[PDB]
């Protein structure tokens, strides 16, 4: 059976500044079937309440979703989003780069 | 607005 | 000035976990508009956008029955694929259905479309004469015979060209702040050595509205089509769209690569340089 892997963004809604609000997203986009775990970590822990897009495909059929969360960066606060999918042998950890 | 007929696979 | 409609359902079966779930989306251009969600507390037909809100109870009875009847429908079409196909309940297996309509920029019908897909794949699919079936391997020949001697493009082809095209145009004067507009992308480069002798040079658009949008990368004017890391146009998840494109060069090169971008917003389009 078709098998397409997610592709993985992990951003923020705005350019960041340290001590004002904002969110933060992970897109996931071109994955089949849609059956997948998505959490956002700060500092390796799982952030409770993220919310979610509703489930919706592109014209070749695969999947998108954004998770999303109000949050406001600070200097020492590593974020990042956790994956799972059938076509990943375990999960996939992006970090949250602000210097792209 | 959706369509409203139904159809079967 | 080019609008769509488009509704789009995936079913999903669980085997010995219980019924499908079934979750249906509507969008205008870009922007979503509905939900229904078969796993749902509400059973109903939900709005995703302000402009929508508007609407009366007599649309929300409707477009919640409508939905719910396409709920059951493709949960029946799950069983019916696993006996065209000969497979198991083992395994999870996913429908999907997208159709609706494309108007101009004059918001004049262009196109219509309805298409379904199993396991991903092509399974049926509307041809642009609204009037035949394109059918993708034989079991989705079945469903063809089944479909023509029940006349299923006849119906299709008079909501796409009628019913689809009039509340397109509804939707885009009610929610005219938002969908009739365009916001052109700020863009700018970004610069990082990787080593002492190669740099990622990286092509930015942001705060963007419709998605759709073009980035590429050029080296004396030959385009980097396949040396370029191009990445999925996303959402920033306040109705606007990102999109980058990177390329990794050797340091001294800089003032041969320029950055493309192309929008509906943009009066012409930029060229972003090094010099």
């Amino acid at each position: 059976m078709i098998q397409r892997t997610p592709k993985i963004q992990v951003y923020s809604r705005h350019p960041a500044e340290n001590g004002k609000s904002n969110f933060l997203n992970c897109y996931v986009s071109g994955f089949h079937p849609s059956d997948i775990e998505v959490d956002l970590l700060k500092n390796g822990e799982r952030i409770e309440k993220v919310e979610h897009s509703d489930l919706s495909f592109s014209k070749d059929w695969s999947f998108y979703l954004l998770y999303y969360t109000e949050f406001t960066p600070t200097e020492k606060d590593e974020y990042a989003c956790r994956v799972n999918h059938v076509t990943l042998s375990q999960p996939k950890i992006v970090k949250w780069d602000r210097d792209m | 607005l959706g369509y409203g007929f139904v159809n079967y696979i | 000035g080019s609008h769509s409609m488009r509704y789009f359902f995936t079913s999903v079966s669980r085997p010995g976990r219980g019924e499908p779930r079934f979750i249906a989306v509507g969008y205008v251009d870009d922007t979503q508009f509905v939900r229904f969600d078969s796993d749902a507390a509400s059973q109903r037909m939900e709005p995703r956008a302000p402009w929508i809100e508007q609407e009366g109870p007599e649309y929300w009875d409707g477009e919640t029955r409508k939905v719910k009847a396409h709920s059951q429908t493709h949960r029946v079409d799950l069983g019916t694929l696993r006996g065209y196909y000969n497979q198991s309940e083992a395994g999870s297996h996913t429908v999907q259905r997208m159709y609706g309509c494309d108007v101009g920029s004059d918001w004049r019908f262009l196109r219509g479309y309805h298409q379904y897909a199993y396991d991903g794949k092509d399974y049926i699919a509307l041809k642009e004469d609204l009037r035949s079936w394109t059918a993708a391997d034989m079991a989705a020949q079945t469903t063809k015979h089944k479909w023509e001697a029940a006349h299923v493009a006849e119906q299709l082809r008079a909501y796409l060209e009628g019913t689809c095209v009039e509340w397109l145009r509804r939707y885009l004067e009610n929610g005219k702040e938002t969908l009739q507009r365009t916001d052109a992308p700020k863009t700018h480069m970004t610069h990082h050595a990787v080593s002492d002798h190669e740099a990622t040079l990286r092509c930015w658009a942001l705060s963007f509205y419709p998605a759709e949008i073009t980035l590429t990368w050029q080296r004396d004017g030959e385009d980097q089509t396949q040396d370029t890391e191009l990445v999925e146009t996303r959402p920033a998840g306040d109705g606007t769209f990102q999109k980058w494109a990177a390329v990794v060069v050797p340091s001294g090169q800089e003032q041969r690569y320029t950055c493309h971008v192309q929008h509906e917003g943009l009066p012409k389009p930029l060229t972003l340089r090094w010099e």
